[PDB]
C-alpha cells in the first residue's frame, strides 16, 4: 500500500528571471583560447523560468511536462530533493525511468512501475536511536518486467528537518536524443537565497545512459521530514523543510562560446537575443567597433 | 623537401570480451518484419573473419564501408536488426529504395553506413499448412520515418466508411500472414535478414578490431593509429590539461594536435614532421658546375 | 578563409582524406577523392585571383 | 463513384482506388454484363471458371 498525502496547501507557481545560466560543454573535444560557435539545444538567456516552493503544510509535486529538454536547478540545504521520475504514461503500462538517490545505493533503473497518485519519499526520525531512516518507500507499487537496471554505489547524506538558508546550488540538465539519456551536473556553493546569482558556470557531463524510451512528463521526488515531536502521519506531522527548485525548458539556439587558456568556458553570447548580440555573433568577437554592419536578410 | 616516417605504432584498447554473433545469426526464434527487434552490442572485440567467408550467406552488401577493412577501423554502438521477409523482397531493403514493405515497415536511411546480411531459410521458418506467425503491413496512412516501429492493430480506413474497429465495407486489416510453405518456390521462401548499423557518435569507442597494440615510441616521425585515427607526426609529452571526460584536442584549423593514449591514459602532443622547400643557386653553367642548396624551413 | 575552406565536405562522406582511404576500398574511394579535389582546386584558384 | 457506396463490389487492380481521378488515362474502355451471385469470383484477374 501507499499512503496518500492530505491537507496540503496549494499556491500558484511564482515566476522569476534567469540570468545567463545553463551553458554546457557540447562535445568531448578540448579547445583553448578559441571563440568557437556551436548550434544545439540551449536555454536562452533571460528566459521566463517557473519557480516552485515547498513549505501551512504547503506541498507541491506537480507533473510537469518534459518538452524537448529540462533545466532543473534546486538550491537546498537539507537535500530534501532526492530524485526524479521520467515516464510517459506513469501507470505501469509503459517504461518509466526512475532516478532516486537515498541512503542506500543510488537506484537508476527502468521498469514498469505502478506509481501511486502521490509518490513522495518519507524520512522519519526515530526515538529508539537518534538517527534518520527512510521509513516510507511507498512511491510505487510493483515492477513486473524490468528491461534494464543499473545500481550504483551507496551514498550517505545527512537528512534533517531544517528550515535554514540553502547552503549549495545544484544544477542539472536532462536531454533525450538518439536514445541516450544525458545528464550534465554542476555543484557551486551559495549562501544568498533571494534568486539565482549572476555569472557563467559551465556544466560538465556526468553520465550517459541508453534508456531508449521517449518521455513526455516528469515528476520531482520530495522527501518528508517527520521528527519525534510530530505524529508522522500523512494527515499531520509531515511538515517538510524549505524547498526551492527552478524548471526551465531548452530550445534550439545558436551560441558563441569563449574558451580560456585552461579550456573552461568563461563566457557565452546568444545569437538571437538582441541586434548587438547578433552583430557580435557575426563578427565572432565580444567587442564591436564604431561603424555599420550587415547582420542578416 | 620531406621527412619520411620510420616506424608504425597501433594503440587499441585491451578488451578480452568476444561479441556473441551466435544470437544475432543463429537464433531459434527469429523476429517478424512487422515488429523488428533491435539488439545492442558493446564492449567486446568483434571478429569479422566469419562474415566475409560467406558461409551459407546469400547476400552480403556493405554500404559506406568495405567488408575487408571492417576488422581494421574502430566503431561504437553496433546495432543488430532482425526480421523476416519474403524471398523476393530482400532487394528492396537497401538505401534509397522505396517499396511496399520498405514504406510500410522497417526502412533504411539514405545515409546508412552498415552491412546487410541475408541468407535463405528453407523450412526452419515454414510450415506445411502455411506459417502465419510472420505478418506484414500493406496499409499505412503515412510512410514510416527511418528506424520506426508500429505496434498498432487497427482496421485500415478506406473511403468514407469508418474503420479501426467499425468493421464493414472498405475496412481491411493492414496486417497479412505471409503464408510460407516449403512447397513454394525459392522466391517465396522466407529469408532471414539481419542489418548491422555502425556509428562513431563520440570520441570513446567500444567495439574495436582484433589488431594487436604495439609499444609507444616518441620524438620520431612515425605513423600513429589511436583508436582508428590515422596520422603522421612526431609524438611528444604534452603539458595541456584535459578534463576527465575529454579525450581529443583540436586547434584553430580544427586538425587534431593532441590525443590521450588509451592504455596508459597519458596526454601526448602531435606535431607534423618538417617539410620546407628546396632552392638551388648557380653561379652559371658557363662559369662553373658547382651549386649551393638552400632549405627554406 | 583559405584554411577554413579545408574542412568542408564538398559532397564527400567525410572531409578527411585518411578517413575515406581507410573506410573505403580504392575503386569506391576515388569518387569521394574527386569531389574534394575539385572543391579544393576551385578554392585555390579563387584565392590566387 | 468511390464515395457513393452504391456498389456491392468496388475493387481496383493495378491502380489505387482512392486516387484514380489523379492519374490521366489515354483511353478508357467500359464493358457491361449482368451475372449470377456465384459468378462474381469468376470475373476477376487470375481467376478461371
Ligand atoms: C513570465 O510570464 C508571465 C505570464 O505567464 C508574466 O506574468 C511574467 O511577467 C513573465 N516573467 C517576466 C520576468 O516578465
Ligand atoms: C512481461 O513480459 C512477459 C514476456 O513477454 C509478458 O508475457 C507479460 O505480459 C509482460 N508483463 C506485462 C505487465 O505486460
Ligand atoms: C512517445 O510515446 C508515446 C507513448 O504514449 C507515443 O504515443 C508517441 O507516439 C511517442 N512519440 C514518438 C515520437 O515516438
Ligand atoms: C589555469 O590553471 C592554473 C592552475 O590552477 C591557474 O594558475 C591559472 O590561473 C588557470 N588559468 C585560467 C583560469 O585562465
Ligand atoms: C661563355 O663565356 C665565353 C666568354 O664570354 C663565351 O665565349 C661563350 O660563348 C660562353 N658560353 C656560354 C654557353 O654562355
Amino acid at each position: 500500500q501507499c499512503v496518500n498525502l492530505t491537507t496540503r496547501t496549494q499556491l500558484p507557481p511564482a515566476y522569476t528571471n534567469s540570468f545567463t545560466r545553463g551553458v554546457y560543454y557540447p562535445d568531448k573535444v578540448f579547445r583553448s583560447s578559441v571563440l568557437h560557435s556551436t548550434q544545439d539545444l540551449f536555454l536562452p538567456f533571460f528566459s521566463n523560468v517557473t519557480w516552485f516552493h515547498a513549505i501551512t503544510k504547503r506541498f507541491d509535486n506537480p507533473v510537469l511536462p518534459f518538452n524537448d529538454g529540462v533545466y532543473f536547478a534546486s538550491t537546498e540545504k537539507s537535500n530534501i530533493i532526492r530524485g526524479w521520475i521520467f515516464g510517459t504514461t506513469l501507470d505501469s503500462k509503459t517504461q518509466s525511468l526512475l532516478i532516486v538517490n537515498n541512503a542506500t545505493n543510488v537506484v537508476i533503473k527502468v521498469c514498469e512501475f505502478q506509481f501511486c497518485n502521490d509518490p513522495f519519499l518519507g524520512v522519519y526520525y526515530h526515538k529508539n536511536n537518534k538517527s534518520w531512516m527512510e521509513s516510507e518507500f511507498r512511491v510505487y507499487s510493483s515492477a513486473n518486467n524490468c528491461t534494464f537496471e543499473y545500481v550504483s554505489q551507496p551514498f550517505l547524506m545527512d537528512l534533517e528537518g531544517k528550515q535554514g538558508n540553502f547552503k549549495n546550488l545544484r544544477e542539472f540538465v536532462f536531454k533525450n536524443i538518439d536514445g541516450y539519456f544525458k545528464i550534465y551536473s554542476k555543484h557551486t556553493p551559495i549562501n544568498l537565497v533571494r534568486d539565482l546569482p549572476q555569472g557563467f558556470s559551465a556544466l560538465e557531463p556526468l553520465v550517459d545512459l541508453p534508456i531508449g524510451i521517449n518521455i513526455t512528463r516528469f515528476q520531482t521526488l520530495l522527501a518528508l521530514h517527520r521528527s519525534y515531536l510530530t505524529p508522522g502521519d500523512s494527515s499531520s506531522g509531515w511538515t517538510a523543510g524549505a524547498a526551492a527548485y527552478y524548471v526551465g525548458y531548452l530550445q534550439p539556439r545558436t551560441f558563441l562560446l569563449k574558451y580560456n587558456e585552461n579550456g573552461t568556458i568563461t563566457d557565452a553570447v546568444d545569437c538571437a537575443l538582441d541586434p548587438l548580440s547578433e552583430t557580435k555573433c557575426t563578427l565572432k568577437s565580444f567587442t564591436v567597433e564604431k561603424g555599420i554592419y550587415q547582420t542578416s536578410n | 623537401f620531406r621527412v619520411q616516417p620510420t616506424e608504425s605504432i597501433v594503440r587499441f584498447p585491451n578488451i578480452t570480451n568476444l561479441c556473441p554473433f551466435g544470437e544475432v545469426f543463429n537464433a531459434t526464434r527469429f523476429a517478424s518484419v512487422y515488429a523488428w527487434n533491435r539488439k545492442r552490442i558493446s564492449n567486446c572485440v568483434a571478429d569479422y573473419s566469419v562474415l566475409y567467408n560467406s558461409a551459407s550467406f546469400s547476400t552480403f552488401k556493405c554500404y559506406g564501408v568495405s567488408p575487408t577493412k571492417l576488422n581494421d577501423l574502430c566503431f561504437t554502438n553496433v546495432y543488430a536488426d532482425s526480421f523476416v521477409i519474403r524471398g523476393d523482397e530482400v532487394r528492396q531493403i537497401a538505401p534509397g529504395q522505396t517499396g511496399k514493405i520498405a514504406d510500410y515497415n522497417y526502412k533504411l536511411p539514405d545515409d546508412f553506413t552498415g552491412c546487410v546480411i541475408a541468407w535463405n531459410s528453407n523450412n526452419l521458418d515454414s510450415k506445411v499448412g502455411g506459417n502465419y506467425n510472420y505478418l506484414f503491413r500493406l496499409f499505412r496512412k503515412s510512410n514510416l520515418k527511418p528506424f520506426e516501429r508500429d505496434i498498432s492493430t487497427e482496421i485500415y480506413q478506406a473511403g468514407s466508411t469508418p474503420c479501426n474497429g467499425v468493421e464493414g465495407f472498405n475496412c481491411y486489416f493492414p496486417l497479412q500472414s505471409y503464408g510460407f510453405q516449403p512447397t513454394n518456390g525459392v522466391g517465396y521462401q522466407p529469408y532471414r535478414v539481419v542489418v548491422l548499423s555502425f556509428e562513431l557518435l563520440h570520441a570513446p569507442a567500444t567495439v574495436c578490431g582484433p589488431k594487436k597494440s604495439t609499444n609507444l615510441v616518441k620524438n620520431k616521425c612515425v605513423n600513429f593509429n589511436f583508436n582508428g585515427l590515422t596520422g603522421t607526426g612526431v609524438l611528444t609529452e604534452s603539458n595541456k590539461k584535459f578534463l576527465p571526460f575529454q579525450q581529443f584536442g583540436r586547434d584553430i584549423a580544427d586538425t587534431t594536435d593532441a590525443v590521450r593514449d588509451p592504455q596508459t591514459l597519458e596526454i601526448l602532443d602531435i606535431t607534423p614532421c618538417s617539410f620546407g622547400g628546396v632552392s638551388v643557386i648557380t653561379p652559371g653553367t658557363n662559369t662553373s658546375n658547382q651549386v649551393a642548396v638552400l632549405y627554406q624551413g | 578563409t583559405l584554411v577554413k575552406q579545408l574542412s568542408s565536405n564538398f559532397g564527400a562522406i567525410s572531409s578527411v582524406l585518411n578517413d575515406i582511404l581507410s573506410r573505403l576500398d580504392p575503386p569506391e574511394a576515388e569518387v569521394q577523392i574527386d569531389r574534394l579535389i575539385t572543391g579544393r582546386l576551385q578554392s585555390l584558384q579563387t584565392y590566387v585571383t
